[PDB]
RNA sequence: ACCCCCGCCGUUAGUUGCCAGCGGUUCGGCCGGGCACUCUAACGGGACUGCCCGCGAAAGCGGGAGGAAGGAGGGGACGACGUCUGGUCAGCAUGGCCCUUACGGCCUGGGCGACACACGUGCUACAAUGCCCACUACAAAGCGAUGCCACCCGGCAACGGGGAGCUAAUCGCAAAAAGGUGGGCCCAGUUCGGAUUGGGGUCUGCAACCCGACCCCAUGAAGCCGGAAUCGCUAGUAAUCGCGGAUCAGCC
C-alpha cells in the first residue's frame, strides 16, 4: 500500500442476524472456501451457546470478542542498534481483526473433536473471561505495560 | 529481442493473409503444404521480376495464385511463352489444375519486401552499407509514405564486430494497432556471412 | 535433420509404431503439430506471415 | 426443405455468403428461415515463442471455424436457378443436404 | 398477469417470473427450498420481495441454468430484483439503493501462461 | 475371538478386525462375513460361537494366511533371488524392484540418508 | 504381476533354432540378441547366450527359470 | 486421499474407472 | 488510443431455447405449435468527469444523481533508444575450420531410466472444518473416421463381444468434483496415509527383462504438520474442487 490508504472491505451482514460482525467471524473460520460448513458451524455453535446457556448466542458472541480484543499491543522497531519492542494502542479496526482470529485460533485449540462445539465453548469461556483466546489477549498487553520503558518511541 | 512480426499482429485488420481459403482436418495440412511449394518456386523463380507477395486463393481443384511483381514483363514473358512454361511446371508439381494471374506493383517504392530485397542486394554488391539504407530510406520517403524504416543486420562491411544499421523517417507507429506498416525481410548471403535486412514502411492510417 | 535421418518419409516401417510426424518443411521431429505437419517454430514463423489460412492471434 | 451450412474463417465471408443466399432464393421458394448462426468452433495452437528453452514465452494462435444454416424449405426450381449458380466468396466452402 | 427479469451472476442465468399469489417459488421445478436443498445462502435471492414488502403477495417460476447453485443464487436474486421493477417501476426509489439492480461483473479470471492460475506465480530457491 | 494363525482380532467390527490377519484386507473382510453370512458391523465381542466356526473355518479354509503365507512370498523372492534374475538382484543389492529411479527418491526401499562428501561450487541446485 | 495375455511371446530366431537342435538332443551354446523372447519348455537344459549389448553372456536355462525372458539373467548395467 | 488407487477419488484422481469407481 | 475476451441494453437470425401460452402425453419439452425467453453470432447503442455541489489559475481532487457499469469498469494482445561480448550454429538459415571407407550411412541390442549422495520444481499426506459407502444437485471450455463410443451382454474389474447414433449447438467423450441428505469410523498411526513388495490379469504395440499404463487380491512403509533459512498472492485474487486440450499406438 504505497499510495492510497487500502480501504476496508465491507462485508455482507449474516443470513440470521444480519450482523456483519458475524460474517466475518464465519468467514475466519472458513478455509479453502467452504462457507458452508463455516456458515453451519458457527449455527450449530450458537445453538450450543442456546441450550449449555440460557442467553441469546448474539450476545454471547459479542461479549466474547469484547474480551478478546487487545486495547494495547507491542510492535517491533529498530532504535539505535537494538530492535527495542514498542508499546501501543490499537486500532479500532485491527482489534476486531485479532480478536475474531484469536477466538477462532483458540477455539481450534480446543478437545472437543467436534469443530461446532470448540466454537461454542470457546465463545463462553471468553464470555466469562476465561479460555485461550483471552490469554492471548492478556498476554498481549502484559506484553506492553512491560516494555512501556520504550514507550518514549511513541511511533 | 523483442517486437512482433508487423503484420502477423495486425492481420485482424490493415493487412489480409497471403493464403485464404477454407479447408480442414484430413485436408488442410496438405492443402497448405501445397501452397509452400508454389511460394517455393516462384521465389527461387520470378526473383527478377521482383517479387512481393503470392496471393493464393481456392475452392476446389481450381486454385489461384495472383503473384504481384514490379515488373509484370519478365513473369509474362514474350509474348506470353514464359507464363506458359511457369503455368505448366505449376501443374507438374500439383495435378490440381490452377490458374496464375499476374498483377503490377504501383512503384515497388512502397513495397517493403522490395524495398528489403533492393538494400539486401546492394549489400551482396558490395555498396556503402548505411548509404544504401539512408538511400533507399529516401526513396521510400521521397515518393508517398507517411513513414518508413530500414534495418541492416551486422558484419556490416564484413566487419569482424556485427554492428546493425538504421534510418527511419516520418511515424512508422509499430504500436499502433491500425497503422499499416508493410514489412518486408531479405537475406543476403555473402562472403563473409548473412546479414537480414528489414524494411517497414508507413502508408495512411485508419 | 540430417537428410540421412529424413528416412521417416520411407513409409516401409517394418512396423508402424516406427512411424513419426517431422517437420515438413524443417524436419523439426521435437514438436510437431499434427493439424499443420509443422512444427512449434514454423507454425509460429508462418502464422505471422500470414501464410496460414484464417490462423489469427489469439487473446482474451 | 433444402437445408444449406456454410462455413468460413472469415465471419464476413460469410455474412455476406449466406445473405446472398437469403436475399435469392426469397424470390423462387419458401421465405427461407433466415441465416441462423451458430456456434464457433475455436482451435488454440500455444507455442514456445523462441527456440531452444524459454519455457515461459508462448503466444496464442487460435483458428475459428464459423457456421451459418439458413434452411429453405418449399423447393421451387427457380429457387435452384437463382442459387444454382451466382455464389462469390473463396474463403467459403459449402455443404447441402436437401 | 406475469412479469419478467431475467438476471445474471458469475456465469449464471435465472429466468424469473413474479405472479400475484402466495408467495411460493418453484425453481427448476423443484420447490425453492428443495433445489436450494440446505445452502445457508438461499435466503439471499428472494432479498430484493423482502425489499418491499412482497413474497407473501406475489409468487414465482423461475428457471436457472448455468454455473454453480451459488451464482445461481445471485443471478435469482436480481431477476426477482428486475422483474419486481416492470410491476412497479417505482420500486426502483429503494430497490436500487441497496444494489440489487447491479450485475456483479466478477467473473472468473483468465489462466495466464508463465503462472500457475493467473496470478499464483511459481516459486524459486537460492534465487 | 482368535482366528488363522495366532489370530486374536478384538472389540471391533468384525470386518475392521479381520484385517488384523496378515492375509486379510478390506476385502476379504466382507466377503468372509459375506459368505458366512454375519453381520460385519457386529462387535467381535458381540458375536456368536456359532458365527465365530463358521468364520474361523471358512477363512483359514479358503486363504493361505499368517505365517503359512510369509513363508510363500519369503519361497518367491528367494526364488527369483536364487536364478539369475536381474528381478532377483534388485533384491540382493536391495534396490526398487518395480523399475523407478534409483538417483532421487528410494528411501522407502534404501533406508535413511547416507549422506557423504560432495562437491560444491557446479550449481547442484 | 506382469502380463502379456494371450500368446507368450518367443522370436522364432532362436525358437525354430532351439527346437532343431531338440532333434539331435541338444547342442553346445547359442546367441540371439532377442532378449525379447519369453522362455519356453524346449529351452530348459540348453545354454542361450544373450546379448549385454555389448557382450554375449552364458546363460544355462533351468525349469526353475522358464516362464522369464531370458534379458532378466543377462544384465546391462555395470555398477560399483 | 487423491492418492489411494483403490477408493472412489483414487480412481477419480487417476481419471479411471474400475470395481471402484464403476461406470453405473 | 485504434484490436480481443468479460459487464448492461436493442436490431437482425431462429431445429439452442420454453405451456413463457394453448391442445395432447409412454407427462422425457416427448407431440403439434410458437419465437417470447435463455442462448447462439453479427451488428448497433452505452462512460465522456457528459450532468449537479465543493476547492483550483488550469489540469484535476473530493462529493453526489442517474446508470449494468466509471473517472484507465475487470482480464489480454502489445515492450522504446539501448544493456548483458545474454541464449540458440541441435529447428531452420549462414562465414570460416575439420571429416570423407569415413567425425558419413544401415541394422540388431544396450544407453539417454544407472547410484553412496547434494539441490530445484512439484504430487500425495500426516486427518474429525476429516476419511469411507450410498443416494441426490448445479459448470465451462474443448475434442471425435476407424475416431468419440450410446445401449445390451460376459468379467469384481481393467477390459472383451455385440451394436445405435454422430460426419458432431441435434450423437459420444461426460461422471463434474467440492456440495446437499442419510449411514458408518470415534481420535487410534486408525475405515488416517498410500510407499514398498508377492501374485493374478487387461490393453497398446513385431516386441513392454532392462523400461509402459490400467485392473483385482494380499502387503500397508515414512508420515502425528516440519531446523536455519525461504516462496506466492491485494478479489472473484489467494486458498480449494473437478473438467478439457495439445503431443500422442501406448505412456511414466
Ligand atoms: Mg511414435
Ligand atoms: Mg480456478
Ligand atoms: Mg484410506
Ligand atoms: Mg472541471
Ligand atoms: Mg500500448
Ligand atoms: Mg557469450
Ligand atoms: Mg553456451
Ligand atoms: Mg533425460
Ligand atoms: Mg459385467
Ligand atoms: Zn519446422
Amino acid at each position: 500500500a504505497r499510495r492510497r490508504r487500502a480501504e476496508v472491505r465491507q462485508l455482507q451482514p449474516d443470513l440470521v442476524y444480519g450482523d456483519v460482525l458475524v460474517t466475518a467471524f464465519i468467514n475466519k473460520i472458513m478455509r479453502d472456501g467452504k462457507k458452508n460448513l463455516a456458515a453451519r458451524i458457527f449455527y450449530d455453535a450458537c445453538k450450543i451457546i442456546q441450550e449449555k446457556t440460557g442467553q441469546e448466542p448474539l450476545k454471547v458472541f459479542k461479549q466474547a470478542v469484547e474480551n478478546v480484543k487487545p486495547r494495547m499491543e507491542v510492535r517491533s522497531r529498530r532504535v539505535g542498534g537494538a530492535n527495542y519492542q514498542v508499546p501501543m494502542e490499537v486500532s479500532p479496526r485491527r482489534q476486531q481483526s485479532l480478536a475474531l482470529r484469536w477466538l477462532v485460533q483458540a477455539a481450534n485449540q480446543r478437545p472437543e473433536r467436534r469443530a461446532a462445539v470448540r466454537i461454542a465453548h470457546e465463545l463462553m469461556d471468553a464470555a466469562e473471561g476465561k479460555g485461550g483466546a483471552v490469554k492471548k489477549k492478556e498476554d498481549v498487553e502484559r506484553m506492553a505495560e512491560a516494555n512501556r520503558a520504550y514507550a518514549h518511541y511513541r511511533w | 529481442g523483442n517486437k512482433i512480426h508487423p503484420i502477423g499482429f495486425r492481420l485482424g485488420i490493415t493487412r489480409d493473409w497471403e493464403s485464404r481459403w477454407y479447408a480442414g482436418k484430413k485436408q488442410y495440412r496438405h492443402l497448405l503444404l501445397e501452397d509452400q511449394r508454389i511460394r517455393g518456386l516462384l521465389e527461387k523463380e520470378l526473383y527478377s521480376a521482383g517479387l512481393a507477395r503470392v496471393d493464393i486463393e481456392r475452392a476446389a481443384d481450381n486454385v489461384a495464385v495472383t503473384v504481384h511483381v514490379a515488373k509484370p514483363g519478365v513473369v509474362i514473358g514474350r509474348g506470353g511463352e514464359r507464363i506458359r512454361v511457369l503455368r505448366e511446371e505449376l501443374a507438374k508439381l500439383t495435378g490440381k489444375n490452377v490458374a496464375l494471374n499476374v498483377q503490377e506493383v504501383q512503384n515497388p517504392n512502397l513495397s517493403a519486401p522490395l524495398v528489403a530485397q533492393r538494400v539486401a542486394e546492394q549489400i551482396e554488391r558490395r555498396f556503402a552499407v548505411r548509404r544504401a539504407i539512408k538511400q533507399a530510406v529516401q526513396r521510400v520517403m521521397e515518393s508517398g509514405a507517411k513513414g518508413a524504416k530500414v534495418i541492416v543486420s551486422g558484419r556490416i562491411g564484413g566487419a569482424e564486430q556485427a554492428r546493425t544499421e538504421w534510418a527511419a523517417q516520418g511515424r512508422v507507429p509499430l504500436h499502433t494497432l491500425r497503422a499499416n506498416i508493410d514489412y518486408g525481410f531479405a537475406l543476403a548471403r555473402t562472403t563473409y556471412g548473412v546479414l537480414g535486412v528489414k524494411a517497414y514502411i508507413f502508408l495512411g492510417e485508419v | 535433420a540430417r537428410k540421412a535421418l529424413i528416412e521417416k518419409a520411407k513409409r516401409t516401417p517394418k512396423f508402424k509404431v516406427r512411424a513419426y510426424t517431422r517437420c515438413v518443411r524443417c524436419g523439426r521431429a521435437r514438436s510437431v503439430y499434427r493439424f499443420f505437419g509443422l512444427c512449434r517454430i514454423c507454425l509460429r514463423e508462418l502464422a505471422h506471415k500470414g501464410q496460414l489460412p484464417g490462423v489469427r492471434k489469439a487473446s482474451w | 426443405k433444402i437445408r444449406i451450412k456454410l462455413r468460413g474463417f472469415d465471419h464476413k465471408t460469410l455474412d455476406a455468403s449466406a445473405q446472398k443466399i437469403v436475399e435469392a432464393a426469397r424470390r423462387s421458394g419458401a421465405q427461407v428461415s433466415g441465416p441462423i448462426p451458430l456456434p464457433t468452433r475455436v482451435r488454440r495452437f500455444t507455442v514456445i515463442r523462441g527456440p531452444f528453452k524459454h519455457k515461459d514465452s508462448r503466444e496464442h494462435f487460435e483458428l475459428r471455424t464459423h457456421n451459418r444454416l439458413v434452411d429453405i424449405i418449399n423447393p421451387n426450381r427457380k429457387t435452384i436457378e437463382q442459387l444454382m449458380t451466382l455464389d462469390l466468396p473463396t474463403g467459403v466452402e459449402i455443404e447441402i443436404k436437401t | 398477469e406475469q412479469y419478467y427479469g431475467t438476471g445474471r451472476r458469475k456465469e449464471a442465468v435465472a429466468r424469473v417470473f413474479l405472479r400475484p399469489g402466495n408467495g411460493k417459488v418453484t425453481v427448476n421445478g423443484q420447490d425453492f427450498n428443495e433445489y436450494f436443498q440446505g445452502l445457508v445462502r438461499a435466503v439471499a435471492a428472494l432479498e430484493p420481495l423482502r425489499a418491499v414488502d412482497a413474497l407473501g403477495h406475489f409468487d414465482a417460476y423461475i428457471t436457472v441454468r448455468g454455473g454453480g447453485k451459488s451464482g445461481q443464487i445471485d443471478a435469482i436474486k436480481l431477476g426477482i430484483a428486475r422483474a419486481l421493477v416492470q410491476y412497479n417501476p417505482d420500486y426502483r426509489a429503494k430497490l436500487k439503493p441497496l444494489g440489487f439492480l447491479t450485475r456483479d461483473a466478477r467473473v472468473v479470471e483468465r489462466k495466464k501462461y508463465g503462472k500457475h492460475k493467473a496470478r499464483r506465480a511459481p516459486q524459486y530457491s537460492k534465487r | 475371538a482368535r482366528i488363522a494363525g495366532v489370530e486374536i482380532p478384538r472389540n471391533k467390527r468384525v470386518d475392521v478386525a479381520l484385517t488384523y490377519i496378515y492375509g486379510i484386507g478390506k476385502a476379504r473382510a466382507k466377503e468372509a462375513l459375506e459368505k458366512t453370512g454375519i453381520n460385519p458391523a457386529t462387535r467381535v465381542k458381540d458375536l456368536t460361537e456359532a458365527e465365530v466356526v463358521r468364520l474361523r473355518e471358512y477363512v483359514e479354509n479358503t486363504w493361505k494366511l499368517e505365517g503359512e503365507l510369509r513363508a510363500e512370498v519369503a519361497a518367491n523372492i528367494k526364488r527369483l533371488m536364487d536364478i539369475g534374475c536381474y528381478r532377483g538382484l534388485r533384491h540382493r543389492r536391495g534396490l526398487p524392484v518395480r523399475g523407478q529411479r534409483t538417483r532421487t527418491n528410494a528411501r522407502t526401499r534404501k533406508g535413511p540418508r547416507k549422506t557423504v562428501a560432495g562437491k560444491k561450487k557446479a550449481p547442484r541446485k | 504381476p506382469r502380463s502379456l495375455k494371450k500368446g507368450v511371446f518367443v522370436d522364432d530366431h532362436l525358437l525354430e533354432k532351439v527346437l532343431e537342435l531338440n532333434a539331435k538332443g541338444e547342442k553346445r551354446l547359442i546367441k540371439t540378441w532377442s532378449r525379447r523372447s519369453t522362455i519356453v519348455p524346449e529351452m530348459v537344459g540348453h545354454t542361450i547366450a544373450v546379448y549385454n549389448g555389448k557382450q554375449h553372456v552364458p546363460v544355462y536355462i533351468t525349469e526353475n527359470m522358464v516362464g522369464h525372458k531370458l534379458g532378466e539373467f543377462a544384465p546391462t548395467r555395470t555398477y560399483r | 486421499g487423491k492418492g489411494d488407487r483403490r477408493t472412489r477419488r483414487g480412481k477419480i484422481w487417476r481419471g479411471t474407472y474400475g470395481k471402484y469407481r464403476p461406470r453405473k
